[PDB]
DNA sequence: AATCGGTTGTGGTCAGCTGCTGCCACCGGTTAACCTCCATTCTGCTGCCAGCCT
DNA sequence: AGGCTGGCAGCAGAATTTAACCGGTGGCAGCAGCTGACCACAACCGATT
């Protein structure tokens, strides 16, 4: 007899509905204009950024964070171009490119 | 509305979701192919498994187990963002993926007819070349610009032209230099004169080439401007050069793409109302295929516009991901996994969606970008409808996978395996035995079974009664089976009914409810006369027992199935719990009578009187206790507790009473009267010798004259009697009593001379090799009914194998003369017989040869028994689905309305032979009309059950037609009423006002298949029935007449041609192309030339076809049809339908009408609507105007006439699940939830039984006397 | 004499971070002779081509 | 001179070949170094009947 588990627990509690921990709730809005309540505990520190439920993530309404920064990407196809490269040489490739240029069209 | 899903539900709707319902069902955006970690076993982030998206996999914990129990509840953690609540959340919420391009959904696109091709009018060809990336298609196109700029652009092109052909004209010129220099130097030197000329014909050759190359070019040219003068939206380019040239050189003006992208702008630059609108008007006015055409356009853009639904959901912005423990990964034992496959189709639309968006911001040129497109479509396809376009994905082993539509189809999907019928708990199975012990509503159930089903009864009875402390220690009392657990489950189990069931269930009755009885052993024991209704014999067979367990199921397991409260069969009310085989061999021997038996009764005088008159049946069996009186020899006695027969009780006794006690005279057998004191008090004595129809007949007359635990109790004390008396009655069968013929090498010998001239006669040439095979099996059929007939003549008449046959036991005479006698006869594997017959039976052996070719014909049967068993399952099916909706909603719709029944045809000598079936025609129905003698005195009076008395004073009196109320022509407006159906069959009194007489019904016509064989190009046995209800155009159609008037028997070219004159001058009907191998209709003699004809008269020999006979004679004349011929089916097998189960199945075959003018309002032609509201929507339209529109009958299939019904939910689960839903979302249907099969899906009380307001809701208090009086 | 509650001398004790100090999974980027295309039956729809009509 | 409609035939759906470096970072995992509260056996008191 085969016998499987996903792989939880069950919990033999009785659901009361009254004796409960208190909650805040927060608000966030996305780059949509979008707008979501969470509740968190009221022992507890709110975040400022929260992964909403279009799956794009939406800062927090009260103006208090200058948080977000830049995290460029170090690798471009001009990074790359410039990691094997040098200036004057490519600045004599751009200008042996416009002088064909010149004596296509011009001449 | 409701989405908790507490059962209080009005309606379930269907529709087609767009991206913003699909993205608020939604949880969370699941954006990675992960389902669990490698190491761990613990969900991952974003995945397929998510716990921020779909909930905790633990009962209120978080994921990293910061918060831990029912005091934070509906707090969301600020780390990992997991809602810490219940584990089975995980049930219940959605996700979906943000796809990075628009994709069709399948259902829409593809399956026939296309509704996306029909809304749009692209072909399906046309259609799969977009939206699968293989041509252009024109989105838009610019009027004003291009008609403003057409003037400048053709003197652009013109100027090219011009460029192109100076361009040829300066080659003619540099080629003519070259062709004349070649001139100058080979005319001056010395050469060949023709190769002087080859090197010229080879510059001609580079001038028609170098001019060709012009001229296509020019022709391409032409080709572009062409194609930009005709530039309309929905056009498609193929040729990506072509469409190229056009963007490079016109790339203003209009504009293009390919895929979904395109399709939804297409969706988008649609006008609904427009479209319906031209749609309309090519309806009211063109005609042909352009108004076939339009007909099939409108149904979906009518859909589309009546409703609030926009055609823009056929095309996906974001797809729903169902939430994982409907999809699970489960843990095996040994650490193994295993997982659901939609895992894998889920993991290929992530993969190929996160990989468009890395090209997308790549860069990458278009040719990767597409592929990636179509790929991403596929796989999206694959996921909705796995295989319905190419080839399907397949998982390891070459096993495909099974998709979201998988789920729902089939035999095996949700509808059918999982909603409408389910495996149960309190519920035993064994294998029966026989009971002859028991009473008619008790069963044996072994201790070891009832042990099992009864085990919390039990539990709760060892801790009332101090065995036990607890419910643990009780159970384990249970489980190690302790000596006080037996003396408890005898308590527990007193009075508490099983139901008992035995598959396949063809009728109602093959489920019983019977009161049980603890039994050692492990076997179930049957009651013996309750094996016919539940087909059972003991020769290895299997029964299941289920457990009522509240006070409502218990009630109906005691009071509508007890076994004793059930003995008429509901089909034709003949008696099911009857004696048979043993117990009518032992009835039969017990009363038949036997002349110059011991101690009869002498008459003798002279010398000594009678000496065969006894003053009491005691002092009878007394005598026959010693061995001077047989209970077999006809004797005189004196009965003083038993009735004397009408003839005898009106001669003796006064104007009444007989009176228990008053002496009279009888002269019968000793054995009679033991039989007759089984029978009730009042009966009166029979004086029969008890054949099996004889007991029919006498159980028959007790269960319409006494009540219902009288009819029981006396069929168990004739089973009683009839054992013991079988066990003493001396049927054995030894090689002695198979008796053979003396005389059959004579028969033998006469018949093989006459077998020999007819092959002598073949040998000389005289006759063919078809006609000599018709020969020889004439021949060997007499030779088989002669040799049975010297074998009838032989046997004595108390040979047991006689005996057996003739009590009405079982068997029957042709197995008694292949097993003594001759088998004769035998067949092919083709079906024909063969003309060298089986000589021997198979008392003397059969040889070696005789024997092979009789395994032909014995596998044959068993593999066509095996196949009409599936077939006539298939038909009960259809036919439940189409009449469940037939239940008795009233008591009287009191219509005037009925048909007329046939009721003893009269004689020509004069006198009134009673019709054959007239107690499957007019009994049991109300009558309708007053029965009248020379419009003298009534008979029998309106409203009358018409039973035996009633027939036979409408006989006495001379009536031979009546008019009986029907169902066929019922006035009620759902469901039928009472007394239109008449009586019950079962229970012989008026129908009750719950019934669900569609599905008995149903039942009664498909119970007896398996025993419709075709014969010994008409179809005959179970295959005319189901063309009969399927309504198509029979194999072997015959034409019939269409009007009244003289026929034209034309013998045409080796077949017929039938051409009918009309007596009103109207012009001539032609039946043109009749074959010759359908004969010509006799009656009274064939159809000659020059004849006169009715209007419904059938000309050629065949099955005439139903839809026929209901455009030229009326729908009564198809119910009358319809009715005759399915029950010419049943009576060739001698079987007993009563004619209102065919007549509710006929009567929803004509519900509908057909539209023949749409009038003014709403009704499409060609479409049948229902005839209620065919009806409703013209007293409607006749006020407030004259408009009405036109309707025509038609008569519909039962697969056609269920599917076209008011519950998508109903038709889904019966058949073509994905077309049923595909149009139910595009119609946005709704369902009431009215019928008997959506109330079983969802889960409450049928409305049907005891299930419906009248009874439901009864109010039940003490009486005012008994409350104060105790 | 007890009896319900404090004080606590003193000895383990027991896990809860806290550094802390490796150390080990996990993920991204790189590699430069040259070689370039995978059973049967019923029903309905859709496309094919001759055949009269203006 | 062309054209758009009639059978007509074909097709689809539904039922019973090959691997390796290197960087760097976050998670793991184990273990003194406090704990800082916990536990406990035993003994010493604060009135109070
Ligand atoms: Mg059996
Ligand atoms: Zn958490
Ligand atoms: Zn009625």
């Amino acid at each position: 007899v085969l016998r499987g588990s996903r792989l939880g627990a069950v919990s033999y509690e009785t659901d009361r509905n009254h004796d409960l921990a208190p909650r805040q709730i927060a608000r966030y809005r996305t780059d949509n204009g979008e707008e979501f309540e969470v509740p968190f505990a009221d022992d507890a520190e709110i975040p400022g950024t929260w992964l909403c439920r279009n799956g794009m993530e939406g800062t927090l309404i009260e103006g208090d964070l200058p948080e977000p920064k830049k995290v460029k990407p170090p690798r471009t196809h001009w990074d790359m171009l410039l990691e094997r490269r040098s200036i004057e040489e490519l600045e004599e490739l751009l200008k042996e490119r416009l002088e064909l240029i010149r004596s296509r069209r011009r001449g | 509305g409701a989405m908790l899903d507490v059962n209080f539900f009005d309606e379930l709707r269907i529709g087609l979701a767009t991206a913003e319902d699909i993205r608020q069902w939604s949880y969370g955006e699941v954006k990675k192919p992960e389902t669990i970690n490698y190491r761990t076993l613990k969900p991952e982030k974003d995945g397929l498994f998510c716990e921020k998206i779909f909930g905790p996999t633990r009962d209120w914990e978080c994921y990293c187990g910061k918060y831990k129990r029912v005091r934070f509840k509906g707090i969301i953690c600020e780390r990992c963002g997991v809602e810490v609540t219940r584990a089975k959340v995980r049930r219940e919420r959605m996700g979906h993926i943000e796809l990075a391009a628009p994709v069709t959904h399948i259902w829409y696109f593809k399956g026939v007819p296309s509704r996306l091709g029909y809304l749009l009018d692209l072909a399906p060809k046309d259609l799969e070349k977009i939206i699968y990336f293989a041509a252009y298609v024109i989105t838009s196109v610019d009027e004003e610009m291009r008609h403003n700029e057409l003037s400048t652009l053709e003197a652009e092109m013109a100027v090219e032209r011009k460029a192109v052909e100076d361009q040829r004209d300066g080659e003619l010129e540099a080629r003519a230099q070259k062709l004349e220099a070649d001139l100058a130097e080979l005319e001056a030197e010395g050469a060949k004169a023709d190769a002087r000329r080859k090197v010229r014909d080879g510059g001609e050759r580079e001038m028609r080439q170098i001019r060709d190359r012009a001229q296509r070019e020019l022709d391409r040219l032409e080709d572009i401007w062409s194609t930009f003068t005709k530039l309309a939206p929905k056009q498609l380019i193929v040729d990506e050069n072509l469409y190229r040239e056009l963007v490079d050189r016109y790339g203003e003006y209009f504009t293009g793409a390919m895929g979904a992208e395109s399709i939804q702008k297409l969706i988008e630059n649609f006008d609904i109302d427009a479209e319906a609108e031209s749609l309309r008007d090519v309806i009211r006015n063109g005609k042909g295929q352009k108004k076939l055409r339009a007909l099939k356009r409108l149904k979906v853009v009518a859909a589309f516009q009546q409703s609030g639904n926009s055609p823009m959901g056929m095309v996906l912005d974001a797809v729903p991901v169902i939430p994982p423990e409907l999809r699970p990964m489960v843990q095996l034992d040994g650490g193994r996994f295993a997982t659901s496959d939609l895992n894998d189709l889920y993991r290929r639309v992530i993969n190929r969606n996160n990989r468009l968006k890395r090209l997308i911001d790549l860069g990458a040129p278009e040719i990767i970008v597409n592929n990636e497109k179509r790929m991403l479509q596929e796989s999206v396809d694959a996921l909705f409808d796995n295989g319905r376009r190419g080839r399907p994905v397949t998982g390891p082993g070459n096993r495909p996978l099974k998709s979201l539509s998988d789920l729902l189809k089939g035999k095996q999907g949700r509808f059918r395996q999982n909603l409408l019928g389910k495996r149960v708990d309190y519920s035993g199975r064994s294998v029966i035995v026989v009971g002859p012990q028991l009473k008619l509503h008790q069963c044996g159930l072994p201790k070891l079974m009832a042990l099992e089903l009864f085990k919390p009864f039990v539990m709760k009875r060892l801790v009332d009664l101090n065995h036990a402390q607890n419910i643990k220690s009780a159970k384990r009392m249970v489980e190690r089976q302790r000596p006080q657990v037996w003396d408890v489950l005898e308590e527990v189990i007193a009075e508490h009914p099983v139901l008992l069931n035995r598959a396949p269930t063809l009728h109602r009755l093959g489920i019983q409810a019977f009161e049980p009885m603890l039994v050692e052993g492990k076997a179930i024991q049957l009651h013996p006369l309750v094996c016919e209704a539940f087909n059972a014999d003991f020769d290895g067979d299997q029964m299941a027992v289920h457990l009522p367990l509240s006070a409502e199921a218990q009630a109906e397991a005691r009071i509508l199935m007890l076994s004793s409260n059930n003995i008429l069969s509901p089909a034709s009310g003949r008696p099911l719990a009857m004696p048979r085989l043993d117990m009518v061999t032992g009835l039969y021997y017990l009363t038949t009578e036997v002349p110059g038996d011991t101690g009869e009764y002498q008459p003798a005088s002279g010398d000594h009187p009678e000496t065969g008159v006894y003053s009491s049946p005691a002092e009878a069996i007394m005598a026959a206790d010693r061995g001077v009186l047989s209970v077999r020899a006809k004797i005189k006695v004196r009965l003083t507790q038993l009735r004397p027969p009408v003839e005898i009780e009106a001669e003796l006794f006064g104007h009444s009473g007989w009176q228990p006690g008053d002496a009279w005279m009888a002269e019968t057998t000793l054995g009679r009267v033991m039989f007759n004191e089984l029978l009730p008090l009042g009966y009166p004595f029979v004086n029969k010798q008890m054949h099996k129809k004889v007991q029919a007949a006498i159980i028959n007359d007790l269960a319409e004259r006494y009540p219902m635990i009288v009819v029981a109790q006396t069929v168990d004390k004739l089973k009683d009697a009839g054992f013991y008396w079988a066990t003493r009655s001396g049927v054995t069968v030894s090689m002695a009593d198979v008796l053979v013929p003396p005389r059959k090498k004579e028969i033998l010998d006469h018949y093989e001379e006459r077998a020999d001239k007819v092959e002598k006669q073949f040998q000389r040439g005289a006759l063919n090799h078809d006609e000599r095979n018709e020969a020889l099996v004439e021949i060997w059929k007499e030779a088989t009914d002669e040799v049975g007939q010297a074998l009838r003549e032989h046997y004595p008449d108390d040979n047991p194998i006689i005996t057996i046959v003739d009590s009405g036991a079982t068997g029957n005479f042709t197995q008694t003369r292949t097993l003594a006698g001759m088998k004769g006869l035998v067949t092919n594997p083709k079906g024909e017989f063969i003309p060298r017959p089986v000589k021997s039976s198979f008392r003397e052996g059969l040889t070696v040869l005789e024997y092979f070719i009789n395994t032909h014909g014995a596998r044959k049967g068993l593999a066509d028994t095996a196949l009409r068993t599936a077939d006539s399952g298939y038909l009960t099916r259809r036919l439940v689905d189409v009449s469940q909706d037939v239940i008795v909603r009233e008591h009287d719709c009191q219509t005037e309305r009925g048909i007329v029944v046939e009721l003893a045809e009269r004689a020509p000598d004069g006198t009134l032979i009673r019709d054959p079936y007239i107690e499957t025609s007019a009994y049991a129905r109300t009558l309708g009309t007053d029965a009248v003698d020379e419009a003298g005195n009534v008979i029998v009076e309106r409203g009358q059950d018409l039973g035996d008395p009633e027939i036979d004073a409408l006989l006495a009196a001379g009536i031979t037609q009546v008019k009986v109320r029907s169902v066929l022509t019922c006035a009620t407006s759902t469901g039928v009423c009472a007394t239109c159906y008449g009586r019950s069959m079962a229970t012989g009194k008026l129908v009750d006002i719950g019934e669900a007489v569609g599905i008995v019904a149903a039942q009664s016509i498909g119970e007896p298949g398996t025993q419709l064989t075709m014969r010994t190009d008409i179809t005959g046995g179970l295959p005319r029935v189901q063309e009969l209800f399927e309504a198509r155009v029979p194999r072997g159609k015959a034409p019939i007449a269409d009007v009244t008037g003289r026929v034209r028997l034309e013998d045409g070219e080796r077949f017929y041609k039938i051409t009918i004159v009309p007596d009103d001058g109207g012009e001539e009907v032609v039946y043109d192309k009749i074959s010759k191998r359908q004969r010509l209709r006799v009656f009274k003699r064939v159809l000659s030339d020059g004849d006169h004809v009715e209007v419904g008269q059938q000309l050629m020999e065949g099955s005439a076809d139903p839809h026929e006979v209901l455009r030229v004679q009326g729908p009564r004349e198809v119910q009358i049809h319809l009715v005759r011929e399915v029950q010419e089916v049943y009576r060739a097998q001698g079987v007993s339908i009563h004619d209102k189960h065919i007549e509710v199945i006929v009567r929803q075959m004509l519900r509908r009408v057909t539209i023949i003018d749409s009038g003014s309002t709403e009704f499409l032609p060609g479409s049948l609507i229902d005839r209620a509201e065919f009806e409703a929507e013209n007293r409607r339209v006749v006020a407030e105007g004259g408009e009405p529109a036109a309707g025509r009958p038609v008569l519909m299939g039962i697969t056609k006439a269920s599917l076209a019904t008011d519950s998508w939910l109903s038709a889904a689960s019966f058949q073509e699940t994905t077309r049923v839903l595909t149009d139910a979302a595009i119609n946005c249907r709704s369902d009431k939830l009215n019928g008997l099969k959506e109330n079983v899906i969802i889960g409450k009380l049928i409305p049907a039984g005891t299930g419906i307001n009248r009874y439901r809701n009864i109010a039940v208090q003490p009486t005012e006397e008994a409350r104060a009086a105790a």
